């Protein structure tokens, strides 16, 4: 290698301070020019190396405002290691100086025009790494030529295809659909799969604006994919990776095919179906290696096939088969596969030919969530249950959501509560179910529950009223946990104030017990809740006279009557003196049943 | 697979060469470089045998580096430090006490039951060691030992071994056995810490004279726990603690103050010690607001409780707590709380001037709390009210939006405290109805039209101005406006009905809020049933809000006085909040 | 397509960076920080895939270096997850049990290896066999 | 000096500070902040006699296609905690900044989208105001884009009002005002004429506009002290307003 | 007492640390990172209680010095301790900055074992420590 490089680097690591680093960097920069300016011209070794150091410094994050001419002269060296560093330097530090750009283009002109594929290589990569407009103008017409010419070497070909692709993404106008097209297409039948792999990328990008121009590829892509996926143990030994034949080219071919509708030639359609059926079978075969690389490679192919199946949306057997294979992934230690499986099923649940297939796995989705650890995976499990939810599901879905919530983290609570409410509204069988859901939603995670939603659950307990006693007891048994949060105390206290009589008969839930329970929440609650509890409290004075004085002395108290809050003190005075002044007929007139709400 | 796990080259192999290189200056550089790698999360565990062999040394700086490295694996995995245990015990009857201690502290920062065996007896010798830096580190080590689970009964030849070292010829040593003692003691059965007590106090409060900055405090804190009997016992206890304007203000100072306030249950002014002690305590506390900003916050959170208990102490000293513009927000705010806790009938003088200062500044949060503060001035001290309301009226004239709204809210609470007094101002207050965005303020005006409806004739058109956009409106305002208008009616029938239909009809028929709906009905069922019994039930003489705002329940306040140093003293919360 | 590839250590320090999109150096630095923040915070219970700005990142951790490919949302996750490993196997053969410092002292050769396997935001060559043979032919030259 | 000429005088020495911030977000339908940045500037409007020396103080938040953390001060600003300057007279920009960390996102947008085959699309979107309840956000708009092949649309919303605009392929929902710590919903049943004929609907994001009375970066002004040496008045004599306006920039949620 | 001492950088990264009680794991370091260092619209105070765990902190240029416990400690002490550690460090290597911290990892571990045993604040004014401390501080300007 270059000793002076290795030393500079070792000195930079031994440095015991960002001071000393910066000193050793400024030292080298002086030395480097110096020697660039110096009267004695340098050997290739030294240019090559000092450029290289400049690149290094740059990659540590420091500025470099010279070197560029020296990097450019290396281009014209006939020594590979010298070219390589010059080409790397200009690829990493792109400078504006249109004097240099012209020189760089000469070098590329020569190297390309040399017939040396290493030099052709460096040239094509430089172009491809930099993609300058000026580079496009110099070369965009030549690259297709090199790509097709009968005589250029495979490695050059590969490098030229992807070069061209980049020229097409940054400078499309310098890449008209000339005459090379079909000769590009023919590359799909090359023996060197690296070449095939390169061309497929090119063609894919080209066929998104130019479908008719490359529509020839479909047939040759199907042929290749099918020969590939049926290849034996001892076939494509180069391109077999952990017993999987040509996973990356397979993916790519499958992707090219997503540019087009189903092949129009029946026989072709058939070869493609045979093909996918085959991929789909291999997923059912057990691993040939216990190494995760094998199945990741296999599944990459599977999933791209699954994508193709979705996009064609035309073979219902395949969609169904795809669902079921996805479903078996949901029960896997691989977080990666769990994740991708939920992802693809979610897509699959919006096509008729697959919607009901997806519904089939409800139970597995729920069991996966019920025991999942990656939050992104839980997230997506819940999104699937929302996707697959209808009338047949609503209740099973809601019940498990609720169940999951009882012991849920926090990460996920917010989303599920929102979902529970929404599905409840849309799919409520009967009023009662709904109320059973909401009240329990509120008991478990009322901190996330909307006002609109708790307004509604109260507002509903009128119209179809026969739920009042249930509501009353539920709210009660809920409230009597030491745990217990605010929007419960709100709905809890509103309901018991209004229908607590239906549960006062039980001595486990007497007026006095109801009351104290509520009051053991009171001084912990925000002031609007206490405004509400104060109304509960006087309703209690009216319904239960057995307990009017326990209540009056919580009202006569200082902390109620001299309350800093206007509404609290207003109510505590208005109510204290209601229980005192007027009649008992009056009191009962004023705090009666409370009329039912109107409609939408 | 095991890519980059390569052992036969890379940075690990390189550093291993240098840990084995025969020049101890290059080996020192290895061990540092390995300490620097742990610190950047590199797995240097591979090297542990080569780094342990660097301890086979004369050079001090070298052993020192290895102990550091071994101390990093104490907490990380205590299993990784079970493998140099045989030559720890060796390194604690060593020549040089610097090394002796260095095996004891590192033995006691390891957390598994392979530690009981080799250390039970060597620590027995570091407490009987003739060098006090080792007995400083043995004392703290005895404390470390209890930490690891189980009671043990050879442990009751260890508690006593500690009690010995409370009696010692070194304030560093004794003051640490003390720290050990109270801590170990608070995994609590009752009668622990030997009540050879009348004596051992004399040993603590002598140590405290000559003691280090931090030795004093472990002392001070361990006293307060105990209740003396009778009575003049208390006297000299407290006459020793006197020179605490010491080193570590405020830990020293406040850990004293803690003691100097549990023992203020004397027959007080039978002998004026009480009057001596209280003259003393003002100056030192005052000094802690010169200290540093953080240290202050704590000081003030204690001062706050202290001022509520023994208000005499800082009564004369309010200017101490005036706000500096550059004070962090949290020192500003606690300053403010206390400024009002001390607002005497006399110092409202500048105190009020000192808040007009604050409400004109740029820190919007602090501005607001300042004009609240003026509020609870008018409310605490009755004779300021007139001048507070004047100031408030001035601030409102500036037209600074946030100041106005805060002021209006405060003015409402003042009317409630001093009814039928500041009524001409109402007219000038309604002038600013244009620019009240915030719910609170709108609710205050509305309540103020109130309540004084029968004073003002436009009152209807005013209250009607809100019925347009009754929704869009804070449910607090809605409530307040409901109540406001039933007042209007309960003193002007015929006149009001123009509108009062609307408002009951909007709470009852239009509002989704069930609490609000309730209230419309309740009022609808009073008014449209009994035209006089309603007046009784609403317009009753409400009692006067007495200033309960900032104020702690007197029982809880004594709990927190018996804690003044601690965390509970900052949270103003009992330790039940964190078991 | 691939937008960029990074190799980084636990500490945040970059050991390789190859960009297939226009960014200024300030931005390149910001992205390098952002990626470190996202990836060093995840234990082995997390997936190897995570959304990142308007793209996503496939990553794997070999000891104390994180290999990271940032790609388009619609690109195949496992394809790239295994591209990474295929690349690491090449690196491992080319440097005979590769270690972090190999990528430091030979940093300019690392780019050679990359351009072999990736060009213009796409997989170029996947064959370990071919890549090594080219690489060793390249090394023998002057 | 050279930005502040000699012998200025005013009966009434005032100054105004306007903190003006724009907040940008991209977010996943799961609520993962993919990118976010705030662009800000403090604008000072100063009417102060003489040559006032000013000492300005603020909280920790600012440190001194890809957003970079940055801060740029007026030519007048000197550095040392705190910033100090003799300001130009009237209005000027004291500082410009950009932050990327610890941004306060005024709203969470939670989309629920459901492609029923190829003929109906169901869209629900809930927005949560994520700030102090005592504060109010205004000029809220939610803009929910629809696919091109949209036959028709029916929309229900309980708060504000909304409607489908076909030239813009968008449901546009408006809320005049909304307090912190509230929640709101809209539902939409969109009908689809099925062309396509290749390519699933490539779905553009949901975007919001709003305005809030605080700095989504967290910037808080703590002091601004005026010291005029020659003249008659002091910092106690100077009237001072602060305003915070937080505006939406590109505030996007993928659906 | 002082059950955990961590020093962060301007991004909530643990630059260097030393636990003193097993009663606090990773769950501590994160809480402080998430709620204090990357705090949103919260009432900042030098002392915070989250997860039933208390947190003290000071700030130096861009550096976060934290101190942590589940005990009912002498609050006043912690800050007093902490200002002296900063008195110590700055007298070994000047400015108390992310760089200078970074240059002196070996040294700082050493001040820590010495300045603080099992969490108990010990004799920690410069001159006393010239005996017990072997390293020098890499001062830069
Ligand atoms: O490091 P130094 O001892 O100063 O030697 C350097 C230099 O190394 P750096 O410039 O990279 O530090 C050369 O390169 P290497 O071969 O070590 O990589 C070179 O030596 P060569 O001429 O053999 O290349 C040269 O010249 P010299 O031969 O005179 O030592 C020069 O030293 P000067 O700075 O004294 O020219």
């Amino acid at each position: 290698g270059m000793r002076g490089l290795a030393v500079f680097i070792s000195d930079i690591r031994n440095c015991k301070s960002k001071e000393a680093e910066i000193k050793r960097i400024n030292k080298e920069l002086a030395n480097i020019r110096s020697k660039f300016k110096g009267d004695k011209a340098l050997d290739g070794y030294s240019k090559k190396k000092y450029v290289c150091k400049l690149l290094f410094i740059f990659l540590l994050g420091h500025d470099i405002d010279f070197g560029h001419m020296e990097a450019v002269n290396l281009l014209s060296s006939n020594r590979y290691t010298e070219k390589q560093i010059g080409y790397l330097f200009i690829s990493v530090l792109v400078n504006s100086n249109s004097e240099l750009i012209r020189l760089i283009n000469n070098a590329i002109k020569n190297d390309l025009a040399s017939r040396n594929p290493t030099f052709m290589g460096l040239a094509l990569h430089c172009i491809a790494n930099v993609g300058s407009r000026e580079m496009a103008e110099a070369f965009a017409g030549e690259i297709p030529k090199i790509l097709v010419a009968g005589d250029t070497m495979d490695s050059v070909k590969q490098s030229a295809a992807l070069c061209l692709l980049r020229l097409y993404r940054t400078s499309p106008d310098l890449v008209p659909m000339g005459d090379w097209t079909s000769r590009v297409v023919h590359l799909l039948n090359d023996q060197h799969l690296g070449v095939v792999t390169a061309a497929t990328s090119l063609i894919t990008t080209l066929a998104q604006k130019n479908p008719e121009e490359f529509k020839t590829s479909v047939s040759l892509a199907v042929s290749r994919l099918s020969r590939i996926v049926t290849s034996a143990s001892t076939d494509l030994q180069d391109y077999t990776y952990y017993f999987v034949p040509a996973p990356w080219l397979s993916v790519k071919l499958l992707r090219l095919l997503q540019c087009y509708p189903p092949p129009e030639d029946p026989a072709v359609r058939g070869r493609l179906t045979e093909c996918l059926e085959t991929i789909l079978n291999k997923a059912q075969e057990p691993p040939k290696s216990k190494k995760v690389q094998h199945s990741n490679a296999k599944n990459a192919v599977l999933f791209e096939a699954i994508s193709l199946i979705i996009h064609h949306d035309s073979e219902p057997n395949l969609l169904v088969r795809a669902c079921n294979q996805l479903g078996q992934f949901l029960q896997h230690r691989e977080t990666n596969l769990r994740y991708l499986a939920l992802e693809s099923m979610c897509t699959l649940a919006s096509s008729e030919f697959s919607h009901e297939a997806v519904k089939t796995h409800i139970e597995t989705v729920i069991n996966a969530l019920k025991t999942e650890r990656d939050v992104s995976v839980r997230q997506r499990a819940v999104d699937l249950l929302y996707a697959m939810c209808d009338r047949s599901n609503a209740q099973q879905i809601v019940a498990e959501m609720l169940s999951y919530l009882e012991t849920a983290d926090y990460s996920i609570r917010e989303e599920i509560v929102l979902k529970v409410a929404i599905l409840a509204e849309k799919y409520a069988v009967d009023y009662t179910w709904y109320v059973d859901t909401i009240l329990n939603l509120i008991r478990i995670a009322g901190d996330y529950v909307s006002e609109e939603v708790w307004y509604r659950v109260i507002q509903i307990v009128i119209n179809r009223d026969d739920v009042q006693g249930y509501a009353a007891k539920t709210v009660f048994e809920a409230l009597q946990a030491p745990a217990c949060h605010e929007n419960l105390v709100k709905v809890g206290g509103y309901i018991l104030g209004e229908f607590g009589n239906l549960i006062a008969g039980d001595p486990r839930s007497s007026p006095l017990i109801q009351f104290n329970l509520l009051h053991s929440k009171f001084h912990l609650c925000s002031v609007p809740t206490r405004a509400l509890l104060l109304s509960t409290y006087i309703k209690f004075v009216n319904l239960f006279p057995e307990v009017k004085a326990t209540i009056q002395d919580v009202l006569r108290s200082d902390s109620q009557l001299k309350n800093a809050d206007v509404e609290l003190q207003q109510r505590a005075v208005e109510y204290l003196r209601l229980s005192t002044v007027a009649s008992t007929d009056i009191l009962a007139t004023v705090l009666e049943e409370m009329p039912p709400f109107p409609e939408r | 697979s095991k890519y980059f796990t390569t052992n036969k080259k890379g940075e690990i192999f390189e550093l291993k060469a240098e840990l084995n290189n025969e020049k101890k200056e290059k080996r020192k550089e290895a061990v540092k470089k390995v300490i620097a790698a742990m610190t950047v999360g590199k797995d240097v565990s591979s090297l542990f045998p080569d780094v342990v062999n660097c301890m086979q040394t004369d050079n001090l700086e070298l052993k020192k580096l290895v102990y550091l490295y071994l101390m990093n694996y104490a907490k990380s995995q205590p299993d990784m430090a079970i493998m140099a245990v045989n030559s720890f015990v060796k390194d604690c009857e060593d020549p040089n006490p610097l090394i002796r201690a260095l095996a004891v502290r590192t033995m006691g920062c390891i957390r598994v039951d392979k530690i009981t065996e080799y250390l039970c007896e060597p620590l027995r010798k570091c407490l009987k060691d003739e060098d006090p830096y080792v007995r400083k580190t043995a004392a703290v080590c005895v404390a470390k030992l209890h930490d690891i689970n189980a009671q043990m009964v050879e442990d009751q030849g260890f508690l006593d071994s500690l009690r010995d070292l409370i009696a010692d010829s070194n304030p560093m040593v004794v003051a640490n056995a003390v720290a050990a003692l109270s801590e170990i003691s608070e995994s609590h059965p009752n009668s622990n810490l030997l009540d050879l007590n009348p004596q051992n106090i004399n040993k603590l409060l002598t140590a405290l004279n000559e003691c280090t900055e931090w030795g004093q405090i472990f002392i001070l804190d361990c006293l307060s726990n105990y209740n003396p009997k009778d009575d003049r016992e208390a006297q000299s206890i407290c006459e020793r603690v006197t020179p605490r304007l010491s080193h570590a203000n405020s830990a020293v100072v406040l850990s004293a103050v803690k003691v100097l306030m549990k023992f203020l249950e004397l027959l007080p002014k039978d002998s004026d010690y009480y009057n001596m002690l209280l003259k003393k305590l003002a100056p030192p506390l005052v000094t802690l607001l010169s200290g540093e900003p953080e240290v202050q916050y704590v000081a003030l959170r204690n001062i706050n409780l202290i001022v509520q208990k023994r208000p005499e102490i800082l009564k004369q000293e309010i200017k101490v707590f005036f706000v500096k513009y550059n004070d962090p927000i949290y020192v500003k705010l606690e300053k403010l709380d206390i400024m009002i806790r001390l607002a005497s009938q006399a110092n409202i003088a500048q105190v009020l001037a000192e808040l007009k200062e604050y409400a004109t500044e740029v820190d919007v949060d602090f501005v607001r709390k300042a004009v609240r503060a003026i509020g609870r001035c008018a409310i605490k001290v009755e004779q300021s009210a007139e001048r507070c309301v004047s100031t408030l009226l001035d601030l409102i004239q500036t037209k600074v939006n946030y100041v106005v709204q805060e002021a209006i809210v405060v003015i409402r609470d003042i009317f409630r405290k001093y009814p039928n007094k500041y009524e001409s101002i109402i007219a000038t207050l309604c002038e600013n109805l244009d620019s009240l965005d915030e719910p609170d303020a709108r609710a205050a005006m509305i309540w103020i039209v109130g309540e004084y409806a029968e004073r003002i004739d436009n009152a209807d058109e005013l209250l009607e101005s809100f019925l347009e956009g009754f929704h869009d409106e804070s449910t607090q305002v809605q409530l307040t406006l409901l109540t406001a208008i039933v007042k209007l009616f309960l003193k002007k029938p015929s006149e009001t009905q123009e509108l009062v239909q609307q408002v009951l009809s909007l709470a009852t028929q239009d509002s989704d809020n069930p609490d609000l709906r309730d209230r419309g009905y309740i009022y609808w069922r009073l008014l449209s049933t009994d035209p006089v019994t309603a007046k009784e039930v609403v317009l009753s003489e409400k009692p006067l809000i007495s200033e309960e705002t900032d104020l702690i329940e007197p029982t809880l306040l004594d709990e927190l006085i018996c804690h003044i140093g601690s965390l509970a003293s900052v949270y103003h919360k009992p330790p039940n909040a964190f078991v | 397509m691939i937008r960029f590839i990074l190799i980084q250590n636990r500490a945040g320090k970059t050991r390789l960076a190859k960009w297939y999109m226009q960014f200024d150096d300030d931005e390149k630095q910001k992205l390098i920080e952002e990626v470190h923040a996202v990836v060093t915070v995840r234990d082995a219970k997390h997936t190897n895939f995570v959304e990142f700005r308007n793209f996503k990142i496939i990553y794997r951790r070999y000891a104390g270096l994180y290999f990271c490919i940032c790609v388009d949302v619609n690109d195949n996750n496992l394809a790239y997850l295994e591209a990474i490993h295929n690349f690491v196997e090449v690196l491992n053969e080319y440097f005979h049990n590769v270690c972090e410092l190999d990528l430091v002292f030979n940093f300019y050769k690392v780019y050679t290896v990359v351009d072999e396997m990736f060009l213009a935001g796409e997989i170029r060559e996947t064959s370990q066999t071919k890549v090594l043979k080219q690489l060793l032919m390249l090394q023998s030259l002057e | 000096i050279g930005w502040r000429r000699e012998g200025i005088k005013y009966r009434r020495n005032e100054l105004f500070l306007d903190v003006l911030e724009s907040v940008n977000l991209l977010m996943s339908p799961q609520g993962q902040v993919l990118s976010a940045h705030v662009s800000g500037r403090v604008v000072m409007k100063s009417y102060l006699s003489g040559m006032p020396e000013c000492k300005f103080g603020m909280n920790d938040k600012i440190v001194i296609s890809i957003a970079i953390d940055d801060c740029t001060f007026h030519q007048c600003v000197r550095l040392s905690r705190s910033i100090s300057f003799i300001p130009p007279d009237g209005e000027f920009e004291l500082m410009r900044y950009r932050t990327t960390k610890d941004i306060i996102l005024p709203f969470r947008v939670i989309p629920l989208v459901r492609e029923v085959g190829r003929t109906k699309l169901e869209v629900k979107v809930v927005i949560k105001s994520n700030f102090k309840p005592s504060l109010l956000a205004q000029k809220i708009e939610v803009r929910i884009p629809t696919p091109l092949n949209t036959s028709g649309v029916q929309v229900i919303c309980m708060k504000g009002k909304a409607k489908y605009k076909a030239s813009e392929n968008a449901i546009v929902w408006k809320i005049k005002r909304m307090a912190g710590m509230k929640e709101s919903q809209i539902s939409a049943e969109i009908e689809l004429l099925p062309t396509n004929d290749k390519k699933k609907w490539a779905r553009p994001p949901i975007s919001m506009n709003f305005e809030v009375p605080f700095a989504p970066s967290g910037l808080k002004v703590r002091y601004l002290k005026v010291f005029e040496p020659k003249l008659n008045y002091s910092d106690h004599d100077v009237i001072k307003w602060v305003r915070y306006i937080g505006r939406s920039g590109i505030y996007e949620t993928r659906c």
